[PDB]
């Protein structure tokens, strides 16, 4: 059966604006593995967006996790947008410093 | 018949 | 520690002439390996991903999984055309370490339906039931029947035990985490981030005082990209109330200084 993929998007630091950081989106509980997996700044694709290696849980969804250097500011956006086959539309997940 | 999984452990039972 | 190694296959089958086999091992949280379906060979992601094994027995067993993959790939399109598409097989196969269990368990299209277990492959009760015919057949060959045993009964046990000492310094490693505070008619969710800490064991609590907020909701470990641990425990807390909270963080990297950060 298909399942629908969540996406969980975070900082590695403690985001300090102007400060060098990373930005992680974690994608869980899919089915099947295959999956388009974007960073997005203000709208616009990251280019160089590093991907672990697909993975699965004991309960045989899968996972992996994506990450891109980045750089908060108090204007700039960024945002985690995920296309597979069990949705119609792209999922897309904000990153929110205050969440 | 699962054909060639059973030509591979039948290769490689030696090894082990 | 009780650790668990895993050897995770993930095929996917488009179309006659279409599939890949990927596969990745872990022991714990730690990748040890991958094997991507272009790459020949299987490819180290530690310094010591080999254990105690030698050049010469390893290099073997790299050979023996080549020939397992590629048949793996030629008797799943043949099962499938002597019966549709797309496939997904997921094959979890390692060893739980106190003494030791091994385990081989098979999923097809995202469900559980067979194991290897003792000396012989079982469906597992509620598998559809053409699978019947064809596992019959593969416990017919005594072959990869002995080779399986060998695998899961000696080689993932004796294999682990070569792993843990040669990667002791990673496998035992401490990383402090950090700790920071944030925060969403009148309600607020307050927010404790806790990054970058490894082993995995920790424990994070708003509190008031010496008094735990049962309030406290912890998230899923969720990982960085560095081997190690993210997590955030948030508090729901009425308008005024915020006054006095703080999250303390407990880990084993901090030597018995609690982060307390304050509200
Ligand atoms: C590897 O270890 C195997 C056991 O370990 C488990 O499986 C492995 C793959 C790991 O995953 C590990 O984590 C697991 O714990 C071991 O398998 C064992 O093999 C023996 C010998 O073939 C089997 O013995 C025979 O059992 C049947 C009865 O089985 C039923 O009852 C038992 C309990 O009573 C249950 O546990 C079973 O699930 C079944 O419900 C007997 O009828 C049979 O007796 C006949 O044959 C013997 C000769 O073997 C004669 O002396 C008698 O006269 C009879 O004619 C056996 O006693 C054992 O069932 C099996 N274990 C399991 C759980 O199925 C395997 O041999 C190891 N291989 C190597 C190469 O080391
Ligand atoms: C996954 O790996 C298999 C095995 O290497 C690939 O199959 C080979 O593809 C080449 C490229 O054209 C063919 O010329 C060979 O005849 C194939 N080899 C075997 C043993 O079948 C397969 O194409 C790979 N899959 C993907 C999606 O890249
Ligand atoms: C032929 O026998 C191949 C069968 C495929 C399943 C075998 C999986 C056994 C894995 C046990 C762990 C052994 C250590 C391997 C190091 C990567
Ligand atoms: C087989 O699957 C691959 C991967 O999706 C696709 O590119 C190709 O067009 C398919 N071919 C046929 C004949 O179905
Ligand atoms: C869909 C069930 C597939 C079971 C295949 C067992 C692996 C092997 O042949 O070694
Ligand atoms: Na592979």
């Amino acid at each position: 059966i298909q399942k629908t993929p969540q996406i969980q998007v975070y900082s590695r630091h403690p985001p300090e604006n102007g400060k060098p950081n990373i930005l992680n989106c974690y994608v869980t509980q899919f089915h099947p593995p295959h999956i388009e997996i974007q960073m997005l700044k203000n709208g616009k694709k990251i280019p160089k967006v590093e991907m672990s290696d697909m993975s699965f849980s004991k309960d045989w969804s899968f996972y992996i996790l994506a990450h891109t250097e980045f750089t908060p500011t108090e204007t700039d956006t960024y945002a985690c947008r995920v296309k597979h086959a069990s949705m119609a539309e792209p999922k897309t997940v904000y990153w929110d410093r205050d969440m | 018949d699962f054909h060639h999984i059973r030509e591979k452990g039948n290769h490689w039972k030696n090894f082990l | 520690k009780n650790y668990t190694f895993r050897c995770l296959q993930m095929s996917s089958f488009a179309n006659r002439s279409w599939s890949r086999t990927d596969s990745v091992v872990w022991l714990g949280d730690l990748q040890t390996h991958r094997w991507s379906n272009d790459s020949a060979t299987i490819s180290f992601t530690k310094p010591w991903s080999q254990g105690k094994l030698s050049n010469q027995q390893w290099e073997k067993l790299q050979h023996m999984f080549q020939v397992y993959r590629v048949s793996f790939t030629r008797d799943i399109q043949e099962l499938v055309k002597m019966m549709d598409y797309p496939i997904e097989i997921q094959l979890s196969a390692g060893c739980e370490m106190y003494a030791s269990e091994s385990f081989l368990h098979v999923a097809f299209q995202g469900k559980y339906v067979v194991r290897f277990w003792g000396t012989s492959w079982q469906t597992v009760p509620g598998a559809p039931s053409w699978l019947d015919l064809p596992i019959k057949v593969l416990n017919a060959d005594q072959g990869t029947s002995a080779t399986v045993q060998m695998l899961l009964n000696d080689t993932c046990p004796l294999f682990v035990r070569g792993l843990l000492e040669a990667g002791k310094s990673d496998l035992e490693k401490q990383e402090k985490p950090v700790a920071w505070l944030s925060s969403v008619d009148g309600h607020r969710q307050l927010v404790c981030h806790v990054s970058g800490f490894y082993p995995k064991p920790v424990w994070v609590m708003w509190m008031r005082g010496d008094q735990e907020q049962q309030g406290t909701h912890r998230g899923d470990f969720l990982p960085n990209a560095d081997e190690t641990w993210y997590l955030q425990a948030t508090l729901d807390v009425e308008a005024g109330e915020e006054a006095g909270l703080a999250c303390r963080v407990k880990h084993s990297s901090l030597g018995g200084q609690d982060i307390i950060l304050y509200w």
